[PDB]
């Protein structure tokens, strides 16, 4: 029941500078579990964070509700995370060995 | 200091007749 | 051309016939005015009568059922025929239930002609 | 509309207790007026800071920063510092608003 | 038209001439007594309308 | 598709310029509590008169030049 | 090989029950309500209080042991995988004046339980609608938690 | 906007016409109305208009008045001699270089 | 005025606030008593059923 571009990962600005990381953790656990937080340092990516779900309804509700939240005067301004790129390769070494791990324990080949 | 704060506070905690 | 395509080309027919403004009577059904039996097709291997009886109930009484399972192994082929009791029913069942997704699988509904008992 | 607002009028005249007996002497009086220079007399500072107490302060300073205009006709031309231009949409509100004020001066906030 | 703004020009400059007319205690009961009225009815100040805003 | 994703998944989504942290160990400890039992522990105003300021006044989001208007979606992209 | 049935197949019940992939028994019946009066949930075990549960804002509430799942997991192995269900099912009645109307009030109904649920601690006769009234204390399974049900004004 | 082609054009009609009538003003120029003739002249391209930067009598009278009269700038801005845009934009600019 | 108004406002929010509070901890012990005390005369027909 939900429309893909929903995602478990958005994209906040409007923040506080420097805003504590444990409000960060909280005004945002409002809604459930977080997988990370990232928050931007250069100046450029200064005051905007990325935040990962480990729930889809739970990142879809809070795209729903917070959305328009005013905390230290300003509005939280939102949006869903477009990852469409792929930003280093994805080591075949250690994947080839975790999956021959699942295979020497579950016995399928 | 002391009168100040005892007859103003006394005075603005009823100043609105509605409350 | 695979069955999903058969779904979208009937669909198309009827969205088609919209946009002309068709009146009821010139509809493309009217040309199966004679015979209240549906195909349905793209069924899962595990419906049963009973589900595609609950399924296809909604829109009317159902006189025949004739699910068509291979005579080696007994397993549905993937395809039945349904003989409702009014015709006008089949006119509702073919606009309403061809494209619905079944259990993934997208089933497909369209009248029948002359079909032949088995 | 008010033709209803007529008709419920009179009939919550008549509903009060007792409005119609003068055995002991009581008095109806029903009294009807205006206010006879409303919207000219409107003061753009008191005006400013009693929108405050109800808009935010931005939108506060946009109405009566927009109140305060030039006007023009064909070549006389003032500034408008005193009253409210009444061309201006949001208008309603601001003599709602302002009446209501007046209201409770006549009333008194007990009644 | 050319009457009434004549003496409409003639009240604004009147205005800023012979003051504001509302003196100042009658000013600041009118908004001391609205400040009640609003505090008894637990009036809540509309906020300016946000970007990110349903309606 | 909602699968969760690994460590390195996320570095590989996310660009550059970032710093990543859970707040406290309790901060992830509250992740830990918040996901287990959410049921209300209390479901939880007036007229209050408010403190001028310039700070939403101040907050922009179109670029300031001669560029046209920025959508609210392409954020994202520029 | 198998014969045409007239009998059916977990294939309606599972796209539509389904949920995390388990498929649900029950489900919501069509006077579920969500509640004015805020009911909540005061769980002891023994005579050592516990956090309250103000379960006044879903129109039920499913208690198993499959905790990924229900609401309120109770967790002492006595404990079905989907045991019970609180339920606020508007009803009406008959006011002093005989005139109709509807008021939410709360419902427990035992899902097929192994053990049971115990309401005044009697064993109930699964899969029916019992009417919780005030002050009444619940215990699932054989376990060593109970609940009373109060609201805020009792 | 304007460019200083229009402008240029502006100055040499109003030299010619004068300052009533910005009908046939408004016909010389394209893309451009009486209404708009008339602003521009009055707001920037007016040789009685000052653009000098602010005497420190001016900024004391701008924060004194702009305190006194809150959001009034059409009313203002004739008490110090600039357009309510000038007044306006230089106060914000005291106002943020005091912040 | 708007100062002293202002700080008028305040006060009396903040008493408000306070005196309801304590009021709602008061009702709260009420409630944990009435419960306790519920599961004491539960442990020493007015009802529906469905069927």
């Amino acid at each position: 029941r939900l429309p893909p571009e929903v995602n478990r990962i958005l994209y906040i600005r409007n923040l506080p500078y420097k805003i504590t990381a444990e409000e960060m953790y909280d005004i945002f656990g409002k809604y459930g579990p977080i997988r990370q937080i990232r928050v931007g340092n250069t100046p450029e990516t200064r005051g905007t964070a990325y935040v990962v779900y480990e729930d889809i309804f739970d990142a879809k509700n809070a795209c729903d509700h917070l959305s328009g939240f005013n905390v230290c005067n300003r509005y939280l301004v939102v949006l869903y995370y477009n990852a469409n790129r792929a930003f280093q390769k994805m080591d075949t070494k250690k994947k080839e060995e975790q999956l021959k791990l699942l295979k020497e324990k579950y016995g399928i080949n | 200091x002391x009168x100040x704060x005892x007859x103003x506070r006394x005075x603005x905690x009823x100043x609105l007749p509605l409350x | 051309m695979n069955p999903l395509t058969k779904v979208k080309l009937i669909n198309e027919l009827n969205e088609r016939e919209v946009q002309l403004g068709v009146a009821d009577k010139v509809s493309w059904h009217s040309e199966y005015k004679d015979s209240a039996w549906i195909f349905l097709g793209g069924l899962p291997y595990e419906l049963t009568e009973g589900d595609i009886i609950c399924v296809f109930s909604q829109y009317g009484e159902i006189v025949n059922i004739n699910l068509v399972r291979d005579k080696k192994t007994g397993k549905s082929k993937g395809f039945c025929f349904l003989c409702y009791e009014d015709q006008r029913s089949t006119i509702l069942a073919v606009d309403n239930f061809n494209g619905i997704k079944i259990k993934g699988r997208t089933i497909r509904v369209d009248h029948v002609s002359n079909y032949r008992a088995p | 509309p008010p033709p209803l607002l007529v008709y419920k009028w009179c009939q919550g005249i008549n509903n009060l207790q007792d409005v119609w007996e003068t055995s002991e002497g009581e008095c109806n009086v029903m009294l009807e007026s205006r206010f006879e220079k409303m919207y000219e007399k409107i003061d753009l500072t008191l005006l400013n800071r009693l929108l405050r107490l109800i808009v935010d302060h931005n939108i506060a300073d946009y109405m009566t920063a927009k109140n305060n205009v030039v006007i023009n006709y064909k070549d006389m031309n003032h500034t408008n510092s005193y009253g409210i231009i009444r061309g201006l949409q949001f208008a309603s509100f601001i003599v709602q608003y302002y009446g209501l004020v007046m209201d409770l001066l006549v009333l008194g906030l007990h009644r | 038209t050319r009457l009434y703004l004549k003496a409409e020009q003639e009240r604004q400059h009147n205005y800023l001439k012979d003051g504001p007319y509302i003196t100042a205690e009658e000013a600041v009961a009118v908004y001391t007594t609205t400040v009640h009225w609003l505090e008894s009815r637990r009036f809540s100040p509309i906020p300016f309308p946000p970007l990110s805003y349903k309606h | 598709r909602n699968r969760p994703l690994s460590d390195e998944e996320l570095d590989a989504m996310f660009p550059e310029g970032y710093k990543v942290l859970p707040p406290p160990a309790g901060y992830v400890p509250i992740r830990t509590p918040a996901r287990k039992l959410t049921a209300t522990p209390t479901p939880l105003t007036g007229f209050h008169m408010q403190t001028e300021d310039r700070t939403m006044k101040s907050v922009n989001d179109q670029p300031s030049g001669n560029l046209p208007f920025l959508k609210p979606d392409d954020i994202q992209y520029f | 090989k198998e014969k045409p049935s007239f009998e059916l197949s977990g294939a309606l019940l599972e796209d539509t029950n389904t949920f995390r992939g388990v498929v649900i028994k029950y489900s919501e019946p069509p006077e579920a309500r969500i509640p004015k009066k805020r009911w909540r949930l005061y769980p002891f075990k023994n005579d050592e209080v516990l956090p309250v549960m103000y379960i006044h804002r879903q129109s039920a509430y499913l208690l198993g042991r499959h905790r990924r799942i229900a609401d309120i997991p109770i967790d002492h192995p006595s404990c079905s995988k989907q045991h019970a269900v609180f339920q606020y099912r508007l009803v009406e009645y008959t006011r002093a004046d005989g005139t109709v109307g509807r008021r939410v009030k709360p419902y427990i109904i035992d899902l097929g339980s192994g053990n049971g649920t115990f309401l005044n601690n009697k064993r109930i006769e699964p899969q029916r609608y019992y009417e919780l009234k005030e002050k009444d204390v619940l215990k699932f399974g054989f376990s060593s938690r109970e609940y009373v049900l109060l609201h805020e004004s009792s | 906007v304007w460019r200083n082609t229009e402008d240029e054009i502006l100055k040499a009609a109003v030299m010619k016409y004068g300052k009533n009538q910005w009908s046939r003003i408004a016909s010389l120029l394209h893309r451009k109305s009486a209404k708009q003739c008339k602003a521009r002249w009055y707001e920037w391209l007016d040789p009685s208009i000052k653009k000098t930067e602010w005497s420190r009598e001016e900024e004391e009278k701008l924060l004194h008045l702009a305190k006194l009269m809150p959001t009034q700038w059409r009313t203002i801005a004739p008490i110090i001699g600039r357009t309510a845009a000038q007044c306006l934009e230089h106060y914000e600019f005291l106002l943020d270089k005091a912040a | 005025a708007d100062r002293k108004a202002r700080e008028a406002v305040e006060m009396r929010a903040q008493v408000e606030r306070k005196m309801a509070q304590k009021e709602k901890e008061k009702h709260e012990e009420k409630l944990r008593e009435m419960a306790q005390k519920a599961r004491e005369r539960r442990a020493g027909e007015n009802r529906d059923i469905s069927e």
